């Protein structure tokens, strides 16, 4: 086949490969910042649920 | 011609139309035209044959053109596709310089024979076309490691550059 042929071939190659590259970069420092400050969907540890506790009023009050 | 005295140069011939000082016949003319009617009129004729045939169906070949493209000078960092084209463009260039030096080196080595033991006088020139294709060719492309890139050519121009920008600003303190 012609040289464009692979010449065509592998610059796209090469894109989809620094498209992949810096998306890994940029998946480290995103991971890396949203376990530090964790202001985002993941790496958010569990806690305890709102709904558990009660409010109707107890036997002795201020409580 | 093929060929042409412009790129390949050849100096004009000249002969010293012997005339013998004796009668005996000269040999060398006579095996010489002997070799010439057993032997070069029947390959010339078979050519003959190759030749007709030849034009008796005849095809044609192209140049195979390119275009300048963005070098790494002009090429962003990180642009991977302009980076791989000015890395075609520098390696198709660099691959120009070693046939150009090749053609000057047989230039200046059928130089050497053609003119004799005169070569040292007329070949000059030919020896002075070279001694300047080599020291710009080391200075475009020499020392550029084994995985020689078009970015490390691009450094190699920047540190000739930096060096004759610090010899001009050292003359001029």
């Amino acid at each position: 086949d012609g040289p464009e042929k692979n010449y065509e071939k592998t610059m796209a190659i090469l894109q989809i490969e620094a498209e992949k590259a810096e998306l890994r970069l940029k998946e480290l420092e995103v991971r890396r910042l949203m376990r530090a400050r964790g202001d985002g969907p993941w790496y958010q540890y569990p806690t305890i649920d709102k709904a558990l506790i009660d409010h109707s009023p107890k036997t002795t009050p201020d409580n | 011609d093929s060929w042409d005295k412009d790129v390949y140069p050849e100096p004009p011939r000249r002969t010293p139309a012997p005339a013998p000082q004796t009668s005996l016949p000269n040999p060398v003319t006579y095996l010489t035209k002997i070799f010439d009617l057993l032997v070069d009129r029947p390959v010339t004729l078979a050519r003959e044959f190759i030749e007709q045939q030849h034009a008796k169906n005849r095809y044609y070949y192209y140049h195979r053109e390119f275009r300048r493209v963005p070098d790494i000078t002009e090429c962003e960092e990180k642009d991977i596709l302009c980076m791989f084209e000015a890395e075609m463009q520098w390696r198709r260039d660099y691959k120009v310089d070693q046939e150009i030096v090749n053609i000057i080196q047989e230039r200046l080595k059928a130089c050497q024979q053609r003119e004799g033991e005169s070569y040292r006088q007329n070949c000059a020139k030919e020896l002075e076309q070279f001694t300047q294709v080599s020291k710009a060719f080391q200075d475009r492309y020499s020392d550029l490691g084994a995985h020689y890139s078009a970015r490390k050519c691009l450094a190699k121009q920047k540190q000739r550059m930096l060096a004759e920008r610090k010899a001009a600003k050292e003359a001029a303190a």
